[PDB]
C-alpha cells in the first residue's frame, strides 16, 4: 500500500530531542523542516549505496551488512551490526 | 501554580539526554520513512529489522554531531538559538553538499 | 590488440595486468579490462572535453592545469568527484562575497 | 634508462577524438595520468571489496560496473556505464 | 589621488583568483620544510619536487582554509578574519579536537 | 624560520582564499596551523622514506602521505 509524506514521521519533538543530546538549548522555529532536509540527503545517500550493495548481492532483502559497508563507504563507520 | 523559566527544562532536558543512549526518533515513524526512500529507488524490497535499526543508529549519530556543530555556529554569531543558516553553515565547512 | 576489438583508444592489456598484479582478487574476468578501460576513457573524454573548452575560452591552443581545475570546479559533477583532490598549479575560482563587494 | 609508463599517449589520442585542433602541456599531462590512477585505485578498490563482501573470487565487468556506481555522480555513472556495456559488448563481438 | 580602505584588497582578490601562481617564495618555504623534517630524521635529502608538492598541497590547503575562515568571519557579521573563525573552522572539519 | 613565513606572503594566500580584511594575531595564527600540517604530512612522509630504506624522501613518499591525510595531489606521479 502506497507510501506518502513519512519524513513527517520525524516530529518536531523528536528533531528536539536529539538537539539536546546535540547540546543545543535554543531552537528557532524554521529548523524543524531543514533538519528533515538534511536527514532525507542523508537516507537518501546510504541507501542509494546500501541498496547499490543489495542489487549486486542478487537479493530482495537489505541486510544489516549492506547498511554497514555502505555507511563505511560514506566514511562514517559504524560499529554493533557485524563487519 | 508553578512556572519554570525560559531555558530552564532545556537544560534539564540536555542532561536527560547527555546520559542516556536510547533513540530518540520513534521506532515506526522511521522505518516508513526508510521504505519510502528506498522504494523510490528500487520497488519490492524487504529489510531485516537490525538493518533499519542500523541506519537509525547510523541516523541520530549523524545528526547529533550536526546539532553540536550546528550550535557552534550559534555561538559563534554571539546567539544561543539555532538556525538554519547555521546548519548551513556546518555543512558547507564539514563539506557536505 | 583488444582496444580495437572494444573501440577502446586506452589500453586493453595494460589494464588487465594492473588489475592481477594490483592485489584486487585471486581471479580477473575478461569483461572487466574492457569494462575499465571504457569507463577510464570515457572519464578522461569529458575532462579533456571540458578543458578544451575552456582553453578556448582562456584563449590558448595548450590546455594547462588551470584549464583542468576550471573545468573541474566548474562541473558539478566531476568536482563532487575530485572533492578531496588539489590540482598543482589549479587557483582557485573566482568568487568574492556579496557584503565584500562596493556599496 | 628506466622504461618508466603512463597513459600519456592515450590521453593524447583521445584529445584528438574530442579536441583535434588542440594540444597540452607537461604539467597538465601529469594530472591527467595522475587522474587515471587515482580513479584506477577507487573502482579497482571498490570492486575488490565487492568481491569479498560476496564471497567471491573473481573480479568481473560486473563488479567493475557496480563499482562505478558506487563511485560515480548519478549522471556521470550513467554515461560510464553505458561506454562500459558498449565496448565489452562490442568486444565480446570480436575474437 | 588615493584609493580608499579594501580598495586596493578587492583589486588583489581579483588579481590572485586569475593567477596560479604560488604564493610563498619557495626559499624561505624550503627552510621551513627541512627544519621541520629533521626534527623526525637526521641527515636528509629532498627532491626539488619532493618540496614543489608539498608546497602546493600547503598552499591550497591554506586557501580552502581562509575560505572557510572568511564564511565564519562572515557568519558573525564581520568582514574580518580572525584566528577565533579559524578555529571555528578547523574544529568543524574536525582538524583541530 | 617560521617567521620566514612572511606576511605579505600570508596575506596573499588570504586574499585567492576570498578574504578582504586581516586581524594582526591571524599571522601567527596561521603559522602554528601550517606547522602543524607539513609535522603530519612530512612525519608520514618521512616514515614512508624511513621504510624504503633511504636518505632522499622523494616525491612520491610525499604524494603517498597526502593520500593517507586525504588530501590527495595531482602532478607528481599519481
Amino acid at each position: 500500500k502506497v507510501l506518502r509524506d513519512n519524513i513527517q514521521g520525524i516530529t518536531k519533538p523528536a528533531i528536539r530531542r536529539l538537539a539536546r543530546r546535540g547540546g543545543v538549548k535554543r531552537i528557532s522555529g524554521l529548523i524543524y523542516e531543514e533538519t528533515r532536509g538534511v536527514l532525507k540527503v542523508f537516507l537518501e545517500n546510504v541507501i542509494r549505496d546500501a541498496v547499490t550493495y543489495t542489487e549486486h548481492a542478487k537479493r530482495k532483502t537489505v541486510t544489516a551488512m549492506d547498511v554497514v559497508y555502505a555507511l563505511k563507504r560514506q566514511g562514517r563507520t559504524l560499529y554493533g551490526f557485524g563487519g | 501554580p508553578h512556572r519554570y523559566r525560559p531555558g530552564t527544562v532545556a537544560l534539564r532536558e540536555i542532561r536527560r539526554y547527555q546520559k542516556s543512549t536510547e533513540l530518540l526518533i520513534r521506532k515506526l515513524p522511521f522505518q516508513r520513512l526508510v521504505r519510502e526512500i528506498a522504494q523510490d529507488f528500487k520497488t519490492d524490497l524487504r529489510f531485516q529489522s537490525s538493518a533499519v535499526m542500523a541506519l537509525q543508529e547510523a541516523s541520530e549519530a549523524y545528526l547529533v554531531a550536526l546539532f553540536e556543530d550546528t550550535n557552534l555556529c550559534a555561538i559563534h554569531a554571539k546567539r544561543v538559538t539555532i538556525m538554519p543558516k547555521d546548519i548551513q553553515l556546518a555543512r558547507r565547512i564539514r563539506g557536505e553538499r | 590488440t583488444r582496444s580495437s576489438r572494444a573501440g577502446l583508444q586506452f589500453p586493453v592489456g595494460r589494464v588487465h595486468r594492473l588489475l592481477r598484479k594490483g592485489n584486487y582478487a585471486e581471479r580477473v574476468g575478461a569483461g572487466a579490462p574492457v569494462y575499465l578501460a571504457a569507463v577510464l576513457e570515457y572519464l578522461t573524454a569529458e575532462i579533456l572535453e571540458l578543458a578544451g573548452n575552456a582553453a578556448r575560452d582562456n584563449k590558448k591552443t595548450r590546455i594547462i592545469p588551470r584549464h583542468l581545475q576550471l573545468a573541474v570546479r566548474n562541473d558539478e559533477e566531476l568536482n563532487k568527484l575530485l572533492g578531496r583532490v588539489t590540482i598543482a598549479q589549479g587557483g582557485v575560482l573566482p568568487n568574492i562575497q556579496s557584503v565584500l563587494l562596493p556599496k | 634508462k628506466t622504461r618508466k609508463e603512463s597513459y600519456a599517449i592515450y590521453v593524447y589520442k583521445v584529445l584528438k577524438q574530442v579536441h583535434p585542433d588542440t594540444g597540452i602541456s607537461s604539467k597538465a599531462m601529469s594530472i591527467m595520468n595522475s587522474f587515471v590512477n587515482d580513479v584506477f585505485e577507487r573502482i579497482a578498490g571498490e570492486a575488490s571489496r565487492l568481491a569479498h563482501y560476496n564471497k567471491r573470487s573473481t573480479i568481473t565487468s560486473r563488479e567493475i560496473q557496480t563499482a562505478v556506481r558506487l563511485l560515480l555522480p548519478g549522471e556521470l555513472a550513467k554515461h560510464a556505464v553505458s561506454e562500459g556495456t558498449k565496448a565489452v559488448t562490442k568486444y565480446t563481438s570480436a575474437k
